[PDB]
């Protein structure tokens, strides 16, 4: 049902510590959190017994390693559909739980404070070094709306119909309710070589990073839009394509790419696929020495 | 235990130090630290580390590390090591990492630590502050990753006692 292409590479990095995910029919949402009860109740359907089929897609940038970031890969969807399966036994509050709880839970299990299963068996030491860690943006699609989770500095873009519009704020520690929140707790955001908790990570929310604790979150930004007849397409990336992109110029070229395939012609989708391995060799032409990682997913 | 670790930072230098208590014997970490040319066994930013020739006095190593820092490179030249007292002093002579006339002094005591054998590490420092930055944001950079690898010498050493 969903129609997406993705596209990724190391580019000059020595080591591809970028990951990504695309999973179709991950779940049910209860539609109790995308219709109001009275607007649902006029047809006569009450959306505690409904619920409707979504898809995960996800982009996931390691730091000192890329352990964490293939962790997220494997584990979100599945600790997100879990999450939404019981919640159906104010709905911008909800959303905002099952995430929290979500990416805390696999937060949880990459530092070992909780156990992970493997097999019918238990691991509970950490999955790697207390330096290893990964931003996570998630895109959840269904049929009525866009549910975007943000943790870090990767990004989701969506064009509707011109427009970019950012569904997602990155994460950096020089932002103001940050830099906030981390002094508060006695922490301290240092320029060096840009702005950094302790002067050490460019980020502060992310998976994983035990060690700058707890300075980094993580706790996920979600925006709850509504798809309306003019959206475009979905663009997930890691910051290799936004450091040398503007949401301007990707929303402009995926929209047009996915054009000029369906007028020249008639699992990953050809057309955005396209899109998604122009969006890269763009980037890649731009001078970006980051590892790419790009989802585009038509709506 | 400070006759090697004090200092005298000049008006635009600053200058600290941090300590951690391994549950591990003196000679198992300083076999650790010893080891120049592999920071790699303790140090978790490094993802790479070479140095021509044996480990001498005057000898440089150059460190590559991960993801998610500020630097990438570093040039650093061992300046003592005293393998009798466990005394381990490098100075940084390059790199993309913004530390100028870097200088650090590494010490290893003997300790006991719950009855069983422990260990001492303190690491101080000198360094010039970098134009933008204050004393406090520097020693706080730097007192972030030294407690960050002594935590991690600190798991490698007593997951070699077990
Ligand atoms: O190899 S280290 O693990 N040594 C620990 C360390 C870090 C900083 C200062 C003194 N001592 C290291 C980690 C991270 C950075 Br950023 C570094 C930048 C330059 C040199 C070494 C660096
Ligand atoms: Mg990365
Ligand atoms: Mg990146």
């Amino acid at each position: 049902a969903p129609v997406w292409g993705c596209a990724s590479t190391r580019g000059r990095s020595a080591e591809m510590e970028d990951a990504s995910a695309a999973v179709p029919r991950f779940a049910d949402v209860p539609v109790r959190l995308l219709a109001s009860r009275r607007d649902l109740d006029a047809l006569g359907l009450d959306a505690d017994a409904l619920r409707l089929p979504a898809h995960l897609f996800g982009v996931f940038d390691g730091h000192g390693g890329a352990e964490v970031a293939n962790y997220c890969r494997e584990r979100i969807h599945v600790v997100l559909s879990a999450a939404l399966a019981r919640l159906g036994k104010d709905m911008k509050e909800h959303w905002d739980d099952v995430f929290t709880k979500c990416f805390q839970r696999v937060d949880d299990e990459v530092s070992g404070r909780v156990t992970r299963v493997v097999g019918g068996e238990v691991r509970s030491e950490p999955v790697t070094a207390e330096n290893v860690g990964s931003t996570a943006v998630v895109a959840l699609v269904c049929s009525s709306h866009v549910v975007v989770a943000n943790c870090g500095d990767s990004r989701i873009v969506l064009c509707r119909g011109k427009e970019p519009v950012a569904l997602s704020i990155d994460h950096k520690p020089d932002r103001k309710d940050e830099r906030a929140r981390i002094e508060a707790q006695g922490g301290k955001v240092i320029q060096w070589n840009g702005y950094r908790v302790s002067g050490i990570l460019a980020m502060s929310r992310s998976i994983g990073d035990r060690y700058l604790k707890p300075f980094v979150i993580p706790k996920p930004e979600v925006m709850v839009v509504p798809r309306a007849k003019d959206d475009d397409c979905l663009i997930l990336a890691s910051d290799g394509l936004w450091d040398v992109v503007s949401n301007e110029e990707a929303c402009k070229v995926a929209r047009r790419q996915i054009l000029l395939w369906h007028k020249n012609n008639g699992s990953t989708d050809p057309a955005a696929q396209a899109a998604a391995d122009y969006l890269m060799r763009l980037a890649l032409k731009k001078g970006s020495e980051d590892n790419i990682t790009v989802i585009v997913v038509d709506l | 235990v400070r006759r090697f670790h004090r200092h005298e930072p000049r008006d635009h230098q600053c200058s600290s130090a941090v300590a951690k208590h391994i549950k591990a014997p003196v000679h198992l970490v300083w076999s650790l630290v010893r080891r120049f040319d592999q920071p790699q066994l303790f140090k978790p930013f490094v993802s790479r580390c070479e140095m021509k020739g044996n480990i001498e006095i005057g000898s440089v190593r150059e460190v590559n590390v991960k993801s998610g820092l500020p630097a990438t490179r570093s040039t650093e030249r061992l300046e003592l090591l005293d393998d009798n007292e466990h005394i381990l002093s490098v100075r940084f002579v390059g790199g993309d990492h913004r530390l100028k006339n870097y200088s650090s002094i590494l010490t290893v005591h003997p300790e006991v630590i719950d009855g069983r054998p422990g260990t001492l590490v303190i690491e101080s420092f000198v360094v010039d502050v970098p134009e933008g930055n204050t004393k406090d944001e520097t020693c706080y950079f730097v007192e972030a990753l030294l407690k960050c690898n002594l935590k991690s010498l600190a798991e490698v050493s007593e997951r070699l006692v077990v």
